[PDB]
């Protein structure tokens, strides 16, 4: 059996990406220090403990699942689209995700707020032409006093609807003081929708909605995810455990339960 | 950085259509609002209206009725357009970026333009009649007699008061243009000494560039 | 919508510890108003200094302090100096509605008290040909820059035909103003004598002719 590792990752020959100390998620949404993972394309993406996100809190309900359905995909492509918002304010950001000179947000989301006098019933409509399925993301703010519902929504009470012709999520928030966090009590949960060609991604809401910028573009779940603080080494090797790299020339490892590439089977 | 600048008419006739611009930089109109304020001569600012970043537009209840503030969001120009244009519309227009935080929730008026003087006026360039001012009054106080020059109703701005070309520059006092009727009236007053005057010649010289006419006037006793 | 009221002028000397005020006509200032001050300085080039009350703008100094003191938002500069001389104005939301402030002229007392030299001068020979008169008063050189001008005819006091410049600063730093009074030759005619009044730090030096 084989049971041992040289205790690094070898850079060769999968394309192993080391997220340093972004986790996926962050670089997903574009927490500003993952601004480097833009684009980016794996075979491996291995996420360190250094990991720390740094901009507006938020929680994402089936997170383990939008996490690997992602890290398969292998690729960050990410594609901005013509969203028509009409009536609210956009690029709005906050200063618990500072970028340049001041108040922040994540790359690839758009928080909209009321503008001036009102938030209108927002009902945008985005139909999928292409060849290839597209993920949008998007999320709900739930602020935590009916002062900040209203002094940026309106809106006593808001709502987010994301149709396709197949699905329906309406997911409404939920106003609470949440545990302070960069100085927030407020949260923002992220929600995802994978939308097949032919169809219609449709998003109406009338407050909290955090938009999409556009879609990230999905091939085949042939790439994975892997946490490991092993170091990356320059070599030639096949099989990565978190535990570093392992020959496959026996039939039986058992080194650890979890492996890429061409590897012996765990026992 | 942020940035915004201004580029409107300048002289506009009452009744005609003002229209001033004001070109934004480095922030998306999409993102903030722009707000319309002037400063009308020797009075205090004025809020004309604002138009948000959703395109919808607050106005002042006062002026609303001759009002308008639009902008295309691709070009980074906003912009307001005023009809029915009355004298006292001159004044300085402003526009300034509308700020607003998402953490503290107010608002604010961060970044000021720098402002487009508008004169709204029917009058035609005409030169400055120039008269000498005299003494008249000989109480031989002190050595110090002192000399002026009125120019009358020129239009537009500006002259250019000189005493003997440029001979005499020690206290030569060229006050502020005044607006009696629709011209321009502005003075100035040279001091001399009382073993110059009238002793010596001290003239009066009036260029006024808009009218390429120039007056030179002597000041006799 | 209201009307903000607020210091003509206020003056101070360096050191001092000035505070500028902002009352509003239908009742006190709330945090609601986000009372916003911008201070104009010379040739009107305006600049933000405090937001929604009391959030210091970047650039302005320490020295600058938003607050609300009782019913009314004010402005503190501890410890002025004479850069801080500028028209300070204060704006007031209500409902997406701004209303601006007459707007305060601060002095910074940075040089000795100048007392100004008055001139009246009386109607040209050619100015009268054509049937009108013009009085020029020429108030020069004061300090700090402000005075006050009053026409009077005959000892009576005059109401129609003067306007007088706002005052203008020199190379000197001191100021110069200017003032006229307007009437028809037939008028100017009508009296004997007529004086200019220049009012300036409780003083008032006129001149006057006939
Ligand atoms: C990501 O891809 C799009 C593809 O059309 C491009 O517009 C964008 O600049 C890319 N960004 C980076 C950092 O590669
Ligand atoms: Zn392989
Ligand atoms: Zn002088
Ligand atoms: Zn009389």
């Amino acid at each position: 059996v084989q049971s041992s590792s040289t205790g690094k990752i070898c850079n060769n020959p999968h394309r192993i990406l080391d997220g340093i100390d972004c986790t996926l998620i962050d670089a997903l949404l574009g927490d500003p220090h993952c601004d480097v993972f833009q684009n980016e394309t794996w075979d491996l993406f291995v996420e360190r403990s250094k990991a720390f996100s740094n901009c507006y809190p938020y929680d994402v309900p089936d997170y383990a699942s939008l996490r690997s359905l992602v890290a398969s995909s292998g690729t960050l492509e990410f594609i901005t689209e013509g969203f028509t918002w009409t009536g609210v304010i956009q690029n709005g950001g906050s200063n618990a995700c500072k970028r340049g000179p001041g108040s922040g947000f994540f790359s690839r989301l758009n928080w909209l707020t009321k503008s001036g006098s009102t938030y209108p019933v927002l009902n945008v409509t985005m139909p999928n032409n292409d060849n290839f399925d597209k993920l949008y993301i998007w999320g709900i703010h739930h602020p935590s006093t009916n002062q900040e519902q209203t002094s940026l929504y309106v809106q006593a009470s808001g709502r987010v609807t994301v149709s396709t012709r197949r699905s329906q999520q309406t997911i409404i928030p939920n106003i609470g003081s949440r545990p302070w966090v960069r100085g927030l009590s407020s949260r923002i949960s992220i929600y995802w929708t994978i939308v097949k060609p032919g169809d219609v991604l449709v998003i109406n809401s009338n407050g909290n909605l955090i938009a999409p910028r556009g879609y990230f573009k999905m091939r085949t779940g042939k790439s994975s995810i892997m946490r490991s603080d092993a170091p990356i080494d320059t070599c030639i090797s096949e099989c990565i455990t978190p535990n570093g790299s392992i020959p496959n020339d026996k039939p039986f490892q058992n080194v650890n339960k979890i492996t890429y590439g061409a590897c012996p089977k765990y026992v | 950085q942020v940035q915004l600048k201004e580029s409107g008419p300048g002289l506009v006739a009452p009744s005609q259509s003002l229209s001033i611009t004001c070109t934004v930089s480095g922030f998306l109109l999409i993102s903030n609002g722009v707000h319309w304020v002037r400063q009308p001569p020797g009075k205090g600012l004025e809020w004309l209206g604002v138009i948000w970043a959703g395109g919808n537009t607050n106005y002042n209840s006062a002026l609303m009725s001759r009002v308008s503030i639009s902008k295309d969001n691709s070009k980074s120009q906003v912009f307001l357009k005023m009809k029915s244009l009355q004298t006292d519309d001159t004044a300085m227009y402003y526009c300034a970026r509308d700020f607003y935080d998402y953490d503290v929730f107010y608002y604010a008026m961060d970044y000021w333009g720098q402002g487009t003087s508008v004169t709204v006026s029917s009058a035609k360039t005409t030169p400055p009649s120039v008269y000498p001012l005299a003494p008249g009054s000989a109480a031989q106080t002190n050595s110090m007699v002192t000399l002026g020059c009125l120019v009358k109703g020129y239009f537009p701005e500006p002259v250019t008061v000189t005493w003997n070309s440029g001979s005499l520059s020690s206290g030569v006092h060229t006050f502020p243009a005044v607006l009696q009727s629709d011209l321009y009236t502005l003075s100035s007053s040279v001091t001399v000494p009382s073993s110059t005057w009238p002793s010596e010649t001290v003239t009066c010289n009036v260029a006024h560039p808009a009218s390429s006419t120039k007056v030179d006037k002597k000041i006799v006793p | 919508q209201a009307v903000v009221t607020q210091e003509s002028a206020l003056t101070t000397s360096p050191g001092e510890t000035v505070t500028l005020t902002c009352r509003s006509s239908t009742g006190a200032v709330t945090t609601s108003n986000y009372a916003n001050w911008v201070q104009e300085k010379p040739d009107h080039l305006f600049t933000g200094l405090i937001g929604g009350t009391n959030n210091r703008a970047p650039g302005v100094p320490a020295r600058f302090s938003g607050s609300l003191i009782g019913d009314k938002a004010a402005l503190t500069i501890t410890g002025a100096q004479t850069e801080d001389e500028a028209i300070y104005f204060c704006a007031l939301w209500y409902s997406n509605h701004w209303v601006f402030g007459g707007g305060t002229k601060l002095t910074v007392l940075g040089q000795p008290k100048s007392s100004p030299s008055v001139t009246l001068f009386p109607p040209s020979s050619e100015e009268l040909e054509t049937n009108k008169a013009t009085l020029v008063c020429t108030i020069t050189d004061f300090y700090p820059g402000v005075v006050t001008v009053d026409w009077k005819v005959d000892g009576t006091p005059v109401t129609q035909g003067m306007e007088t410049t706002q005052p203008s600063k020199q190379s000197n730093n001191k100021y110069m103003a200017s003032s006229y009074l307007t009437l028809t030759a037939r008028a100017w005619e009508r009296h004997s004598s007529y004086s200019c009044q220049v009012t300036h730090e409780g003083h008032t030096v006129e001149k006057s002719l006939s």
